[PDB]
């Protein structure tokens, strides 16, 4: 299913002479031409990511994508043909992610994310850095676990679009396979949609502590989520499977404020992220009048205009509570 | 589940559209994109039949309603479609669909001709649509061959229950504009089964008879 | 209305299995299961058709055809549930009796389409047929029925039959099926196609005055059958075989 | 290292020698030039390929006759400008050069036009022009005294921008060092829409007008939001002349409840600094297709700052306009 047209993936079989023992020639590296081909062809992935310090401007290292090794046995890796078979499907699947990562990223310039190089790109946020990195091989930090797990959702992701691809070309012969940046590929963004989303939830949480909780006492809050052939079925099980982690993420807030004369409002804000990195936040104000009456509902985009209404919506309730 | 009822005034003029669009634009709220409307008739060119078998076959082709066409003939409506993305996808997959269909009107009209002749063709072109509180309200000119025929109406609304008070009030609306003849249907063509294309077709049927 | 561009052939039962590793060899993809049933209707000929123009045959009378798909609970008998839905079940479906009968497609009463006898000529090296298409959505008021509608129109019924098969998709739009054919009567069903397979590889084309394109289909259908040499011989089958007007009665099974 | 055809050079250059009347030297350096430059041109294919300019940014033609590369760059363009590069043989010197075609660049003080050294640092070539059309970009939108200057960023530009009534807040617009496109840190629907249309647009006074359009538009939909999140307007009314009271607004709001053809008519003038509202009422019908003024009040209107506005304040017009 992939559509990496660079390199054909196709192995020369050599009886090498000297050690009586089998090895592999790519098609595409035909300019080494030594004993030396294992580590020079030998390249990897890194996912560094630096914590932003609040005293500085400067980044440190808190974790790095631990690069655990099997080649430590090398006499039998250089003489099983398997190994080096699972060694070069790893580097051309390598190779097709840095690729599609940086077909993705070039659209994301907007938001912070940038290129440094054709091995490196850079990911921004409010408090953190990740850098991802294409390198040749030529103490435990808090965060190498989390190196590690970005490294192996970025594989399953991956994965995920060459099922879609396999499975779109079976469905229909006419339609034309040719993947589009923007509906297609999707590899950091669910991931900068979760990190984000977080964010927002965190600065929401803290703005209405703010200028809800802090000034109206006794308000509740609940948070909420809302949501023939054997081939083609195996195919949609394995593909929906994945939806919890696909699918765009949603929150929902009520607020609940303590009033008398059996006149209680509500207050229903759910957060969405429709594009993966914008945030929205629509707004249900239910004054006690009626169950079906909203006395309000509002979308905003702009956090300072949610916090002016917020504003406006807490000086509304103090006025009818004196009255 | 919406309703819709269809208005036909015979004795307008041809500025009739504009003097109910500005009697109405205090209530209006939004105006969309215009559509359009293809009204056919087709006639039984065979001798031999039966006294009770009718004889005329009506095609309405609705232009913003996805590009579809409606046969008519005793109360019987088949809808039928010309669009790619339309299709059932397990009619692509099994072979039973080439994938590129044609209008029902090129079948009628090009291989089904020594059953089926044309006889006449209304169209109405450039239509207006207003969407007022909780109701849709869209308006055309209809032309026939020889020229200007008269003024096509038609109310859309998805609640049921107050739908009798906005025709009476969109009837005494024309009512000042002296449009004293104007016939309307808002019939249903099965009680039990309710399917809102065919039964608009049917609509647009009773309505424009003569 | 396009331009299907067809060539056909047959195999025989025992080397199927064999036939169809060999196809997965090609394409790269696996089978897909499907099935069918189509319905052919004539005009009616209790009406006299006078407008037939006798003078300067402008039209002949032709035949329709509805399709449907069925679901294969209709299909499958009590014994057969245990395996998966895959291709091997067509292993088992040698005789000539079968689950739908007679009384369960006459409960039932789609996809409307016409055709016309190939071009005519002995320079066409693979069958090309001319093809309108329609399709039928739903329906509604007092006598809602595929019957009911058809006889409307002017026609009747006159057999029909259920196909099984098999399909591949390879590159360029080209489909390969194979197909077992079952007449149904009340009388009973019956299996044409005994002790075989129908094989027919087809492509279409949308639009006929591009030329370009048809000599890339051709192209293509040429080289898959010279890529099945000594296996399956795929031929252009008879001009005359493929006409489906009234007046002459025949039907390519 | 070059494998060179030792045998046929000692031929052409006997021949050429027997035929010489200094013809030998001329062909040799034209060879010389030719190789560098068909080098040059191999470089640039190696590089569009897998470069940071795949992605139409840059497209180089290359002509052996006459022995110049044409090289343009930034297609999606129109800023009175098209970002053109000739490579080609210096008559004076005799030597490669690389000219950068551009009248900005022409009588732009303190900056080379032509550089040499091409094989070495031709990615630093390039990036230097980039860097310097934007510099050149940048101070003309200063000079125009649009964008205000960034002193932590050489290369952002700050746009005045009110988000609320008092608010008077700064937004950092940067250039994309690729293909040239303007954008936003954090841009909103709206905010991406009028960055596109930046990203289009063709002439300077374009430009600043699209800028006003953006502030006034901001303000509109700020003030609509405003009334809509406590009022109803209309998108429909089209008044042939502007109302008497610099960049006039009309906006015409009621409630269901008001008496018919009774309309609540604001006038939005902005102008660079300061904007104002005119609040009166007014009396407008629609017939055969026109908007009619049927009255209009002046001896009241409310004339009132753009900061005081509030929503105490709207609330509190809303119940004495009745």
């Amino acid at each position: 299913g992939s559509t990496y047209k660079h390199d054909r993936g196709i192995a020369n079989i050599r009886n090498n002479i000297e050690s009586q023992n089998l090895d592999l020639i790519p098609h595409s590296s035909s300019v080494f031409k030594g004993t030396d081909f294992v580590h020079s062809v030998k390249k990897f992935l890194r996912v560094r990511i630096f914590t932003k310090i609040e005293s500085e401007d400067d980044y440190i290292l808190s974790g790095e994508s631990v690069m655990d090794r099997d080649s430590e046995s090398e006499e039998a890796e250089t003489k099983d043909i398997r190994k080096q078979i699972q060694l070069l499907k790893k580097i051309i699947f390598e190779k097709e992610l840095m690729y599609q990562i940086k077909k993705e990223c070039a659209l994301l310039i907007s938001y912070g994310v940038s290129i440094e190089n054709e091995n490196k790109v850079i990911i921004e946020l409010p408090n953190e850095k990740f850098e991802i990195e294409l390198l040749s091989l030529d103490l435990p930090k808090i965060n190498d676990k989390r190196a590690n797990l970005m490294l192996v959702m970025l594989r399953l992701l991956l994965v995920v679009i060459f099922k879609k691809t396999l499975r779109s070309r079976i469905s229909s012969p006419h339609g034309l396979i040719n993947l589009n940046v923007d509906d297609d590929i999707l590899i950091i963004r669910p991931i900068l949609g979760k990190v984000r989303f977080a964010n927002y939830k965190l600065l929401l949480k803290k703005i209405i502590k703010d200028y809800v909780l802090d000034i109206v006492p006794g308000s509740s809050i609940t948070e909420t989520e809302v949501e023939d052939d054997e081939n083609i079925t195996k195919l949609n099980k394995e593909i929906r499977a994945f939806d919890k982690l696909l699918n765009i993420p949603r929150r929902e807030l009520k607020i609940n404020l303590p009033l008398t004369e059996h006149k209680s409002p509500n207050l229903s804000l759910m957060l969405e992220s429709p594009n993966y990195c914008n945030a929205l936040i629509h707004i249900k104000f239910s004054a006690g009048t009626e169950a079906n009456a909203v006395s309000f509902d509002t979308t905003f985009s702009d956090f300072k205009e949610v916090e002016d209404f917020l504003h406006f919506i807490v000086a509304e309730y103090i006025q009818q509570k004196k009255v | 589940m919406g309703k819709s009822a269809v208005i036909f005034v015979e004795r307008a003029t041809p500025a009739t559209l504009t003097e109910l669009k500005d009697a109405l634009s205090n209530s209006i709220l939004s105006v969309r994109d215009p559509w359009s409307i293809d009204f056919r008739t087709y006639r039984c060119s065979i001798k031999n039949l039966p006294a009770d078998v009718s004889k005329l076959m009506y095609s309405i082709t609705f232009h913003h309603h996805g590009r579809q066409t409606v046969l008519i003939k005793d109360n019987s409506a088949m809808v039928t479609t010309a669009a790619a993305a339309d299709i059932p996808p397990a009619l692509v997959f099994n072979g039973s669909s080439t994938g590129v269909p044609e209008s029902i009107d090129t079948i009628l009209s090009s291989k089904l001709s020594n059953i089926w002749m044309q006889r006449q063709l209304i169209k109405g072109d450039a239509g207006e649509t207003l969407i007022l509180d909780g109701l849709t309200v869209r308006l055309v000119n209809l032309f026939s061959s020889t020229g200007f025929k008269g003024l096509l109406i038609e109310l859309q609304a998805d609640e049921a229950g107050e739908f009798e008070t906005k025709i009476a009030g969109i009837e005494g609306h024309l009512a000042e504009i002296r449009a004293k003849e104007y016939k309307t249907s808002s019939d249903s063509l099965g009680p039990d089964t309710s399917n809102e294309i065919c039964d608009l077709a049917y609509q647009y049927v009773r309505a424009l008879e003569l | 209305m396009v331009q299907q561009l067809s060539l056909f052939g047959s195999i025989g039962d025992d080397g199927y299995d064999l036939l169809i590793s060999t196809l997965t060899t090609i394409s790269g993809n696996p089978p897909l299961l499907y099935n069918s049933l189509c319905t052919v209707w004539k005009p009616n000929p209790s009406y006299d058709v006078e407008n037939v123009n006798s003078r300067n045959q402008l039209v002949e009378p032709n035949r329709i055809k509805l399709s449907k798909e069925v679901p294969f609970s209709y299909l499958i008998d009590e014994t057969m549930m245990d395996k998966p839905l895959n291709f091997r079940i067509l292993k088992s479906f040698t005789n000539d009796k079968i689950p739908l009968n007679y009384a369960m497609t006459r409960n039932i009463l789609w996809s409307l389409q016409i055709s016309d006898i190939p071009a005519a000529g002995n320079n066409r090296s693979v069958s090309m047929q001319t093809i309108a298409e329609t399709i039928i959505l739903s329906s509604a008021g007092k006598n809602s029925s595929v019957s009911s509608l058809m006889n409307g129109l002017g026609y009747v019924f006159e057999f029909q039959y259920l196909t099984i098969g098999v399909k591949f998709f390879m590159k360029h739009g080209l489909i390969l099926e194979l197909q077992k054919i079952w007449q149904i009567e009340e009388a009973g069903n019956s299996q044409i196609t005994s002790g075989g397979f129908l094989l027919k590889a087809y492509i279409n084309v949308s639009r006929g005055t591009d030329i370009d394109r048809i000599n890339y289909t051709e192209t293509a259908l040429m080289n898959l059958k010279k890529e099945l040499q000594g296996y399956i011989e795929l031929s252009v089958p008879d001009r005359q075989s493929m006409d489906s007007r009234v007046a002459h009665g025949n039907i390519l099974i | 290292n070059l494998p060179l055809n030792k045998p046929r050079l000692e031929k052409l250059i006997n021949e050429i020698l027997l035929k010489s009347n200094l013809s030998l030297y001329n062909f040799l350096h034209k060879y010389v030039l030719t190789l560098q430059l068909y080098m040059v041109h191999r470089e640039f294919l190696k590089l569009a390929n897998g470069g940071k300019f795949s992605k139409s940014n840059l497209i180089h033609n290359y002509d052996s006759k006459k022995s110049t590369i044409t090289v343009r760059y930034w297609l999606n363009g129109k800023m009175d400008s098209k970002g053109k590069i000739t490579i080609g043989i210096q008559r004076t010197t005799e030597s490669l050069i690389l000219k950068w075609d551009n009248q900005s660049a022409s009588r732009a003080k303190n900056m080379p036009v032509i550089y040499n050294n091409i094989v070495s640092n031709i990615e630093g070539i390039l990036d230097e022009i980039m860097f310097n059309h934007a510099r050149i970009i940048r101070s003309e939108l200063l000079a125009r005294d649009i964008f205000q200057e960034d002193e932590e960023n050489s290369d952002v530009l700050l746009f005045q921008l009110p988000t609320t009534c008092v608010s008077m807040a700064p937004i950092q617009l940067k250039i994309d060092l690729l293909s040239g496109q303007f954008y936003f840190r954090n841009p909103t629907p709206l905010l991406s829409n009028y960055a596109s249309k930046i990203n289009r647009a063709e002439g300077p006074e374009e430009l600043a007008r699209i800028l006003q359009q953006l502030k006034l538009d901001k303000i509109i939909h700020v003030l609509t939001t405003m009334f809509e999140n406590t009022w109803s307007c209309s998108r429909i009314i089209k008044i042939d002349k502007p109302i008497r009271t610099l960049l006039q607004r009309d906006l015409f709001i009621r409630l269901p409840h008001w008496p018919l053809n009774w309309y609540l008519i604001l006038s939005i003038i902005s102008s660079k600094t300061s904007c104002v509202v005119e609040k009166r009422i007014g009396k407008i019908v629609s017939q055969r297709g026109k908007w009619n003024l049927k009255y209009l009040d002046n001896s009241n209107v409310m004339t009132v700052k753009l900061e005081s506005i509030t929503y105490q304040k709207i609330m509190i017009l809303q119940r004495t306009i009745l």
